[PDB]
């Protein structure tokens, strides 16, 4: 389990293969039905392709529908310019308050994680020294035990 | 779970790299002695 | 967070093993001297 | 930790040559030119409870046993005093030297033995029950520092002949000579393991010598510089940490020197003494230091 | 500023008092009726427990080409396309994640056994040099 990242400054592709070899050894209504069918088939349901084309010389209705539509647009368009003009930039200000809040959280997350990493790093250098101390003492016995036996 | 595993996997992978080179050092040492 | 916890685990146990590994090495050092020390007694 | 770090201790009247921490680490003995032995607390408020007379000279070297029972004092009236750690009585006074006793040391874990060295050229062995010297080694010159090994089989002795000499008790011959100091050796200290021995000398080089059955035959292991010796010609003493990790040495430039034993690096250079320093010592449990100097005062550094 | 369910910019945001997180009212109201608990923290939560937060009618201006015609035909069509193809693609993202996790764990185990096998190997090889 233990593998020191900060301390071990001196193989990933090799060890990945050895770990790989041990792995070789071991709620909606009707809405969901038509939505999943539309995505699976890759086909969007056709809309009213009628209003744009039409033809001069049933059309008494189509004419009267056009008139009303235009009126609505124009009244609506007029409100929208003035309404749009009033709001054309009032909503843009809201989007800047929404954006800056996300990047403040990017910083708050950035600061915690950095601290954690630093902690880990510091922690390592502690033990890597202790392991260095152990190995020096290991090599001392190794030759000490020999030099005792050589003389006996 | 994917992130914690992949990190800890390549972390545990470095245990082997270290372990293999020490094991190797024990062989030539004992062999030559 | 969890990575830090993992590192913590990694530390506690590595050293204690090498610590006990060092204690045994000291014993072989501690005895091998005595046989050398007993060379002077026979003289 | 105890109280607040510093804990300066006064009460002494002349130079303070020596000081030792109790084997449990709860009381302290200090001594010097005052012809007095003071027993003080290490905890609480560090206040005097016992004053121990019984000398007509300067109390050069102070030591303990490993139990904290028997107090051994080497004085400058050719005698050594043996006391009990509590109750304060003169238990055994031993007089064999014809000149000034520079240092004493008790052989630990063995039968009760004390080895002393004096200015007449003699290194003498002493059993506390016999009222007589056991073995006497005329070197030829003045002897300043004397200690045992752990096996109670050798005398490790420093003199003014620039050469550390190791005597075998069974052969009664000059076993080892250690060359490497250019001036007189003033203080020796054997480690808690018995592996290493620390030496001050007047050439301002602090040396570590490994005392082992098997030797590299050139035992110049570790060399420390920075320690100052001067015209005062004081007997400068050195001490080991309980784990052997830190090294203290007295200095004549009023700086408390503590080295790291592995990197040979000056850990601590604590100031706060008006006079030159005689002995720096480590508390046996905790990193607390008693430092004793010629400014009549003691300091408790808490690391 | 956003909703913590759909990824919207809410028109009537409401905050829950067990876990401080802003949801759009319709989407949080639907979750409580499905299963009466907070979606994020899985804590007990009801419709009366919610607290509405003033939004003063969130800015959404009506485009210049706004009529009954595009709003009925083109705009409403795009909205139910964008709902359909996103949740289908989001359902595709769940399973993938699950599979990934599973295989990751699987691979991870195999390496643990190598380390455990090599931990017995190395120290005994070092021990043999000591002997």
């Amino acid at each position: 389990v233990d593998a020191l990242p900060y301390f071990d400054q001196g193989v990933r592709e090799a060890a990945a293969a050895l770990v790989e070899e041990e792995t070789r050894r071991y709620t909606d209504i009707m809405r969901n039905e038509f939505e999943r069918l539309a995505a699976r088939q890759p086909i969007e349901l056709l809309s009213m392709k009628r209003y744009e084309l039409p033809a001069p010389s049933e059309c008494v209705n189509n004419s009267m529908a056009q008139l009303e539509h235009q009126a609505v647009r124009i009244e609506n368009l007029e409100l929208m310019s003035q309404h749009g003009c009033n709001a054309w930039k009032v909503y843009n200000e809201n989007l800047v308050h929404m954006i800056e809040h996300a990047q403040k959280e990017l910083q708050k997350l950035r600061k915690h994680i950095q601290d954690l990493n630093w902690q880990r790093k510091n922690m390592q250098l502690t033990a890597g020294s202790k392991l260095r101390e152990m190995e020096s003492n290991w090599v001392s016995l190794v030759s000490k035990n020999y030099e005792i036996e050589r003389t006996i | 779970e994917l992130s914690h595993a992949l990190y800890q996997h390549d972390a545990a992978c470095r245990v082997i790299a270290r372990l293999t080179k020490e094991v190797t050092a024990a062989r030539e040492a004992l062999a030559t002695l | 967070e969890e990575l830090k916890k993992h590192e913590d685990s990694a530390i506690p146990r590595r050293l204690e093993c090498l610590k006990e590994d060092v204690q045994r090495q000291q014993e072989r050092e501690k005895e091998l001297q005595h046989r050398y020390a007993d060379l002077l007694l026979e003289k | 930790s105890l109280q607040a770090p510093i804990m300066l201790l006064s009460g002494h009247e002349g130079e303070v040559y020596c000081c030792k921490f109790h084997p449990n680490g709860s009381t302290l003995a200090s001594a010097g030119f005052d012809r007095l032995i003071l027993l003080w607390n290490v905890y609480g408020d560090c206040d005097n409870y016992a004053t121990l007379k019984g000398h007509s000279g300067a109390v050069m070297e102070l030591h303990y046993n490993t139990d904290g029972s028997m107090l051994f004092s080497a004085s400058t009236d050719k005698t050594v005093a043996v006391w009990d750690s509590e109750t304060g009585e003169r238990v055994k006074r031993l007089k064999g030297h014809t000149s000034f006793v520079n240092s004493c040391y008790p052989a630990r874990r063995g039968p009760q033995l004390v080895c002393t060295g004096s200015d007449d050229g003699t290194v003498k062995l002493w059993d506390i029950r016999k009222k007589a010297a056991i073995q006497t080694f005329q070197n030829t010159y003045q002897v300043l520092a004397v200690t045992f090994n752990d096996t109670s089989d050798q005398i490790i002795s420093g003199g003014i002949d620039n050469d550390i000499k190791v005597w075998d008790l069974r052969q009664n011959k000059l076993t080892y000579t250690m060359r490497g100091h250019a001036d007189s050796v003033t203080g020796l200290s054997l480690s808690s393991e018995g592996s290493y021995l620390l030496s001050n000398a007047m050439d301002n080089t602090v040396r570590v010598w490994d005392v082992r059955p098997f030797a590299p035959k050139e035992r110049c292991v570790k060399i420390f510089q920075g320690n100052v010796h001067n015209f005062e010609k004081n007997l400068l003493r050195c001490s080991w940490s309980p784990d052997g990790s830190k090294i203290a040495a007295g200095s004549a430039d009023r700086f408390v020197y503590v080295w790291d034993t592995t990197s040979r690096r000056i850990l601590y250079k604590l100031p706060g003494h008006a006079g030159s320093i005689n002995e720096v010592a480590f508390h046996p449990d905790e990193p607390i230091i008693i430092s004793a100097s010629s400014d009549k005062r003691l300091y408790m550094g808490e690391i | 500023l956003i909703c913590s369910i759909s990824n919207e910019v809410p028109e009537h945001p409401c905050v829950s008092p067990v876990s401080n997180h802003v949801y759009e009212r319709r989407l949080i109201e639907k979750y409580i009726a499905e299963n009466g608990t907070d979606p994020i923290n899985n804590q007990p939560l009801s419709e009366e427990q919610l607290i509405d937060i003033k939004v003063a009618h969130p800015i959404r201006p009506k485009p210049p080409s706004a009529t009954s015609i595009p709003a009925i035909l083109k705009a409403l069509q795009d909205e139910w396309d964008a709902v359909m193809l996103h949740s289908f693609t989001l359902r595709q993202q769940l399973q993938t994640t699950r599979q990934e996790l599973s295989h990751a764990l699987y691979q991870h185990d195999a390496a643990c056994r190598v380390i455990a096998r090599l931990t017995k190997e190395v120290t005994a090889a070092r021990e043999a040099l000591a002997t």
